[PDB]
């Protein structure tokens, strides 16, 4: 009635085999007691680094040890206690004088690469999925505290992008808008994971467009439009000269974290958002260096 | 019973009597898509053996000074037999890997390739030197398919990352005083349960000399090494005409 | 097993002896071609040195998988990585690895 | 056909060439049917 | 509920409103080779949905004077899509059919056209007409591929028999004033369980006007026929490199 | 732990679905008694040819009709029945003068297809698997019998074919050979179903080859390796001249037979063996033909 | 060089389906292989010579 | 624990530590003759331990041109040993053997001999050449005890025979890369329960180079090949004077 390879056919399995699995690890591993142990056939000490992993030397079997009951906590080693920090991600300047951004509004693309600190931080896995708490702290160039009303505006990818300070946009009828003024604390708010995708992607190997890749378009290549959350628009309120230089500084601080394929860190300086760019002439070394492999 | 070992896959076999174990990417056989986990409704095509099986692509030669390369992957396989085609016919393709890369030499010679699977490999220019230009690599450089293509500054991965620490990714190492061949297992891995694979590549294969090939002279100076991947858990969906990229 | 003659080439009385078994040397390349033959048993070529081909003539038809053991001869500190590739009928004669 | 997967690898001090035996047979399934006599081979001159 | 219809293979559907019935060829439903029937040792791959579906590969005109026309058909479906890939690159092939042949006009114009399946069907030649020199049918005429070939004979089948008798293939007609499309569904059929896509065709399938179209001028005059055929429980074997022929 | 779409998969079904079954026929069906029908909605009668099925009307629903008893057989329609009749295939001169087959040996390629009425019984079906009775009757071309030893030998493809009368594949040491005087009666011999295909095909729709198929090798197309079955020998016993001239009938007899696939019958004049070519000038009307539709 | 044939199966050097091989060894027995007429030995006995 | 052995018998103990697995002609042990099989009606003599053990017959030299050698067996142990004598005072002899062929080199040497055995091994001339001539091997060479015989026409084996099928004879070869030595374990076979040890021999051994030896300039090229056999479960009857042929 079956073909027999189709009854076997392990063709459709959803279940990862696995191999590992997760233990608890709620402070550090102890270290039990030692003696000498002169024998032959078992070499602890001897690995195989071909292989591709880990030596899994005790230090049991590398000297006489005595018992030590490690009670450490691992706790602030976990992915919310190490990325669920507020740091910069975005600065915005409105200025009264000036080409960068007067008329009274600004649109600044939600992208967290343009400050070193947090994009390395981040970079060290490729993909991360979690939640996150932004606080604008905004404020005129001398750190000065000024009584002016601004409004935030997230504007998702298709929702119309202000032109103006009075566009009709700013009616903000479904985009969620926040109106708070330099003298208030700074406005805080809770963002959702808010992707077409499971995780974002620090980095995507691979083009979008799917057309002909020529010369002029090679600006694609690693732009992955899941990460592509839309701008964020502040204005100051009115209609007329906002009568005082403002900045906005914007922090990200992420929450309920999962992250996944952990990569190198970054070696060189930044040069780009989104774009591992690197100066080809000033490869410094991962370190430092010393004049000789046997003087420190 | 652990240096030895054959990999059998559709109708290709692969021997080896000098590996060193096999490394399981993350430690995860690949699998096929779950039904909570996928969202394409047509009913996908698995070949199989068809698709599932040892290409051996392509073959580097190692020199006293060669500096290393890499292959970017969900690509090198196209065009390339009955998956390349289900891959340009099928708009989502899902599928792990088992890659054996092998080199040989005498017990008279030495060196080591470090063999990584990076994921997400996403290749940098040199920023035009100065780091002022913002250059960005071709087509002919992000993906280069079989044949590969060579590290202009390994040091950096070209991509600004120490390759020191490119060992927290599935890797093993050819040294030549012990082994003659790597082979690891990636699974599927991406943040989607299919993807393009013409326009996105889930990770890169690389092979760089750490430790220098050297020999006195008079030993065979041709000392190459051959890339060899098979697919497994080939999955395609979203059928329309062939597409080359 | 009985010794199949790959290298069928000799005639010269004197070198007879030489058709039982094919060279391999260092290449100074990638993927050269080493030898080839015809995978059929009842016909003329390297099969009839076997005695599965000579017991072949004897019966009209037949069926079945067919094994080849490759043996290296060479000395024990020489290495090396062949690929041996069997290509179904209709498939022409490789041109390439 | 046979090709080199990588390449014949030696030391100074070894031959820089060697040769490769073959051998054959048949697997457990096969099976010949319909006998005739060999072509392979007719003698030419009569048995003295 | 008998005239109309609808048939869904892969992700192709097929409506029709003026269809007569359904013929299943010799009472077959298409299958899989038996583990008893087969010898090919190997695991076959068995693509489902990428080759079993509704190629719509051709467009006739049908005139007052067409004589009629032939598809052979294992062949027709090659080149085309995954399925004609999978028969490159493969030795073995093995697969049923549903065809169906479309061709409407309207209920003023009037006509009939005879749609058979003939197992091996060899054409023939005539023979340097007198009868004398041992002439024979061109590869462009025994393996046409899509487009088919007309017939030059169509009484005898350009193969020395009777058209008359057609019908003890399985056949349908398609009628104007009844219906307005043909669907015959056969199953694989050859003298083994297997045999090459490539030079060997199983069945040809025949489009013969018997009663002349015909209708009053004025009416629009280009009548099409489409033929329509979709592979079933195709599966392949002897995986090699890509053939053409 | 599936995919369900595997789980379902009816992919490796080796049953046919069949649809239809084989019945009882030892006797053609009875005719049961009719009575005048006046109803509407029930029509027999009325059919539509283009489903493609053969009207299913009854004699009953036609005409009133008596009751009758049908018993007479089927037995003489069946295919052992039908086929199971010597016939002539094959046919062999060694004349002492001429250019046919002088040397006093003759290799006939055994290939039935060379007389017309043995070859349009089975051309009737596409496959037929069978055994086979092979008579052979010997004598001179003045239907003289004549004390002459001949030796018939079957030669399966690949066997050495005899180049001479004194050849040495005479010997015949594995291959099946019969000798026979032409006072003896007729050699017969019964044959097995010889092929490596499971039917014997009349009709082979493509070429063996697998390369080109240029002009000059149309010549292999229709050409099925699979009913190549060799050649048949004979010569008659000797070192010298026969002295009388020989003729061999060969005919066939077929029996176990089962054949498939039904196609039309031939309807024009044969002109080659494996090969359905026609007189493109001379195609003559399947039947008889009448001054018109109106009139006998 | 142990001297012994490969113990190789089909099934461990490449993916198999299942084949119920039916085909019969009878043919391939000695005395169907042996058990067939042929010629062996030759005489004369003519007339001059 | 399958590279490394040790075969005692008698008062003979031969090592080794290449050997590649021990064969054991046509699958049997040597055995005395049953009741049943016998006819000579005296009671034989087994002398056990003084004719059962290793005699280290002779030695050849491996030459990058050799051709091969043989030895005809029942016979090469005669005038050697307590064997022999036996040998000669019995009318007849039954034994089967243990042939222990060793010959060892670097691991930067090369080359594989062929050592089988081949029973009743009946030699041939070359018929003077042109094939007219009735010649017959002379004494000297169809019995030519110790010290063996040189093969002149390897390809046919001097007897018109392919050496390509000698494998179907309990066989072994000496691959110098593998092992060092072959061991066969031949059982008493001929078509009689015992026989004249002096004009009959059972079996030849033989010794060819398949793949010649070859080795670069300045390893030692003196590369002998020494022959070791042990008779088994000999037997002995029919006791009259003694006699050398
Ligand atoms: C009220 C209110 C709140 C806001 C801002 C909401 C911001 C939500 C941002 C979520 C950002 O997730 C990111 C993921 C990836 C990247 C990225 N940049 C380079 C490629 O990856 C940037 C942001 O505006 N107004
Ligand atoms: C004794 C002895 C017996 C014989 C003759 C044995 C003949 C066995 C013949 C079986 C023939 O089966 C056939 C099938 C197909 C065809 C065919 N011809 C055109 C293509 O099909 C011819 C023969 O010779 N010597």
């Amino acid at each position: 009635d079956r073909v027999a390879d189709v009854i076997e056919s392990s063709i459709g399995d959803s279940v990862s085999r696995a191999l590992t699995q997760a233990l608890p690890a709620p402070t550090g591993q102890n270290t039990q007691v030692s003696s000498h142990r002169l024998d032959t056939g078992e070499v602890p000490a001897l690995q195989a680094a071909e292989i591709g992993a880990s030596s899994n030397t005790s230090d049991e079997s590398m000297i006489e040890t005595r018992c030590v009951l490690n009670s450490h906590s691992t706790a602030e080693t976990t992915l919310d206690s190490f990325f669920s920090r507020a740091g910069l991600v975005g600065e915005i300047d409105l200025p009264l004088e000036g080409t960068t951004n007067p008329n009274g509004y600004a649109n600044w693309d939600i992208d967290i690469t343009g400050y070193a600190q947090m994009r390395r931080k981040v970079e060290l896995f490729t993909y991360m999925r979690f939640d996150a708490e932004f606080t604008f702290v905004a404020c005129t160039p001398t750190g000065q505290v000024v009584p002016q009303l601004l409004q935030y505006m997230f504007v998702p990818p298709g929702a119309p992008k202000p032109e103006s300070r009075e566009s009709l946009a700013w009616q903000t009828a479904t985009n969620p808008s926040v109106f708070v003024k330099l003298t208030d604390p700074p406005a805080q708010v809770s963002v959702p994971f808010m992707s077409p995708a499971s995780a974002y992607q620090w980095f995507y190997d691979g083009y979008p467009t799917f057309g002909e890749h020529k010369q002029e378009k090679d600006l694609e290549y690693g732009a992955c439009p899941n990460n592509m959350m839309g701008t964020f628009s502040v204005r100051n309120v009115g209609s007329s000269k906002s009568k005082y230089p403002l900045v906005v500084r914007i922090y990200m601080r992420m929450k309920h974290v999962r992250a996944w394929i952990p990569r190198p860190m970054r070696n060189q300086n930044y040069l780009f958002k989104a774009n591992p760019n690197y100066a080809g002439n000033s490869i410094k070394p991962t370190g430092t260096s010393r004049t000789a492999i046997t003087t420190l | 019973s652990d240096r030895v070992a054959q990999l059998t896959i559709g109708n290709s076999t692969i021997t080896t009597q000098e590996a060193a174990n096999i490394i399981v990417g993350y430690g995860e056989w690949p699998s096929y898509c779950s039904d909570d986990d996928a969202t394409a409704v047509d009913k996908p095509t698995r070949p199989d053996v068809s698709v599932n099986r040892f290409y051996t692509l392509d073959t580097k030669l190692w020199e006293k000074s060669s500096k290393g390369w890499y292959w970017k992957f969900p690509d090198v396989l196209t065009e390339t037999g009955v998956f390349g085609q289900n891959a340009q016919f099928h708009y989502l393709y899902r599928s792990g890997f088992c890659i054996h890369v092998q080199c040989n030499a005498s017990k008279f010679h030495q060196g080591a390739l470090l063999v990584a699977i990076l994921p997400e490999y996403v290749i940098g220019t040199v920023a035009g030197g100065t780091g002022t230009e913002d250059s960005h690599p071709p087509y002919k450089q992000t993906q280069p398919g079989a044949d590969g293509f060579e590290l202009q500054h390994p040091y950096v991965l070209d991509a600004g990352i120490p390759i020191s620490q490119l060992t927290v990714c599935p890797h093993q190492w050819i040294n030549l005083r012990t082994n003659n061949c790597a082979t690891i297992i990636v699974p599927y891995m991406n943040t989607l349960p299919f993807d393009s694979a013409l326009n996105h590549c889930n990770f890169g294969l690389l092979v760089v000399p750490i430790s220098p090939l050297d020999f006195d002279q008079g030993a065979t100076p041709v000392i190459p090494i051959t890339i060899t991947l098979a697919p497994m858990c080939s999955e395609f969906a979203g059928l329309r005409q062939a597409v080359t990229q | 097993e009985t010794i199949l003659e790959v290298n069928n080439v000799p005639t010269n009385a004197t070198s007879l002896m030489e058709r039982l078994r094919f060279p391999v040397s260092a290449q100074a390349g990638k993927g050269e071609l080493c030898a080839v033959f015809r995978a059929d048993p009842g016909r003329d070529g390297p099969w009839q040195s076997t005695m599965l081909g000579q017991l072949c003539g004897y019966y009209t038809q037949w069926s079945g998988s067919l094994e080849v053991t490759f043996m290296f001869t060479g000395s024990f500190m020489a290495t090396g990585k062949m690929l041996i590739a069997y290509t179904p009928p209709g498939g022409p004669l490789p041109k390439d690895r | 056909s046979i090709w080199y997967q990588t390449n014949y690898v030696v030391p100074i001090g070894a031959p820089n060439t060697a040769y490769i035996i073959a051998l054959a047979a048949a697997q457990k399934n096969f099976t010949m049917k319909l006998c005739k006599d060999t072509s392979h081979i007719l003698q030419t001159a009569s048995i003295q």
